């Protein structure tokens, strides 16, 4: 039963690649899990990847306003 | 010239400032975006146009079900091609089509498993042989 | 090291490892493609100083986003690090400059919108005529149909009211060049469906529901009717001539 978001999307992973799968009418043939493979490899990679990047984005935007709003009241100030 | 250089960073500040904004809807969007983006990346590689559609129609509806949140504009040229990818790729003579850009996307981002190409007119064999020089 | 695997046969025969640990990614024609490429051709082609100015605009358009892009990213490198206000200053006259020179160079979009707009009935009828070609390419394997033989067609017609003159010369150079590459049941096939696809374009309603007459009437579905009008086309009496006295293969 889903707590986080891991259950829920690896339940969304499982449900897609099953319709998937069932829209490709394989019939008694046997399905191909590789699928399924490559895309939580290329998703925890890409996580990881994009999760990096969004965080020294946000820090980086994040100090550059405080360095501005800093000068701004320092110029004030004086 | 630092008063200057203050009034004259008002658009900076405005978008600092969105982006600040735009930051919980981005952090509260980032895993299904990532979902939607792997799925293309390993799934509509050998898809067309219509199918492209039905499975991401059908896919959205789904995720939507579990309640994770993405975008209602989402793309997959606007997320993973770069602009300097995207120039790259069309310097080297590739078409201007989205559908093509996809899949040199697609492509081009596998490290992992090497990469099949059905091309019936030969001409991603000398864009690709552009992309690599000699 | 890194490895392509490339293939020119669209249906072949993949076996099933290969197939289960590669990124198969197909590569066909769409309707944009087409429709590009032929507006491409009939500019280059029809004025080709505009097309060069054209595609030397969007060029120099996209390298200018990109270096205000650069440039946004290097401002904020450089003020993330802290003379140096004389740098930010060359900084933001250079992107107030290439925001200027997007803005005068974003002017010549109507003329184009209006080129597309007059030529977007040529684009549709090729790839209309297009998807009839591939039709007949999956009716039978010898009838196949490729995009530069249609696009060399094109160069042809170029080579050798004026739309409807383009138009009408793609059709009959179009038939004159593809009738050679089917049997005679195709040749009838595809003749006398492209002349309804050109006369249902170009006539009225009363026409179209006349041509849908004929057809079932010579199909043996629909009996009976015609919506014949009084002033009638002549080519059309002549036609329901030819289907009364029972002469099918006139």
């Amino acid at each position: 039963p889903i707590q986080t978001i891991r259950d829920a999307v690896v339940n969304i992973l499982i449900h897609f690649d099953r319709n998937f799968y069932q829209k490709m009418k394989v019939g008694v043939n046997p399905r191909s899990p590789g699928y399924f493979i490559d895309g939580l490899r290329a998703l925890v990679k890409l996580v990881t990847a994009k999760y990096q990047d969004l965080q020294e984005n946000q820090r980086f935007v994040n100090v550059g306003l405080e360095k501005l709003n800093e000068s701004v009241l320092k110029v004030n100030e004086l | 010239r630092s008063i200057s250089l203050v009034k004259s960073l008002t658009f900076e500040k405005e978008r600092w400032l969105n982006t600040t904004k735009q930051f919980s809807k981005t952090s509260q969007e980032l895993i299904g975006n990532c979902i939607i983006s792997s799925i293309y990346e390993t799934y509509f590689g050998h898809l067309n146009e219509r199918e492209r559609g039905d499975m991401l129609v059908i896919l959205k509806r789904l995720l939507g079900k579990f309640a994770v949140k993405y975008d209602v504009n989402y793309r997959f040229i606007d997320y993973l091609v770069t602009l300097d990818e995207k120039m790259k790729w069309l310097e080297c003579g590739l078409d201007k089509n989205d559908y093509f850009l996809e899949n040199m996307s697609i492509v081009m981002n596998s490290q992992d498993a090497v990469p099949f190409l059905l091309d019936p007119s030969s001409h991603m064999i000398t864009v690709i042989s552009n992309y690599y020089g000699n | 090291f890194k490895l392509f695997i490339h293939s020119c046969d669209p249906s072949g025969d993949i076996p099933i490892f290969l197939r289960s640990r590669v990124r198969l990614v197909h590569f066909v024609t769409n309707k944009e493609s087409i429709e590009t490429r032929i507006f491409d051709i009939t500019l280059t082609e029809e004025n080709a100083e505009m097309q060069r100015k054209r595609e030397d605009l969007i060029k120099l358009n996209t390298e200018y986003r990109l270096k205000l892009k650069n440039l946004e990213k290097r401002l904020l490198e450089e003020l993330n690090n802290s003379e140096l206000m004389v740098t930010l200053n060359n900084l933001k006259k250079e992107a107030m400059n290439i925001e200027k020179k997007l803005s005068e160079s974003e002017e010549f979009f109507p003329q184009f919108d209006n080129l597309v707009e007059e030529y977007s009935i040529i684009g549709k009828h090729s790839v209309k005529i297009f998807s009839m070609l591939e039709k007949f390419g999956q009716f039978h394997w010898f009838y196949g149909i490729s995009i530069g033989q249609f696009l060399s067609c094109f160069k042809r017609v170029f080579i050798k009211t004026r739309v409807d003159e383009i138009l009408w010369l793609l059709y009959q150079e179009v038939y004159c060049q593809f009738s050679t590459a089917l049997d005679k049941k195709f040749k009838m096939i595809m003749a006398m469906t492209m002349f309804c696809l050109y006369k249902f374009d170009i006539e009225s309603e009363q026409y179209k529901e006349a041509v849908l007459t004929m057809i079932g009437v010579l199909s043996e579905s629909s009996d009976g009717v015609p919506k014949l009008t009084v002033d009638t086309n002549d080519d059309l009496r002549y036609l329901w001539d030819y289907v009364t006295t029972k002469s099918y293969i006139s």
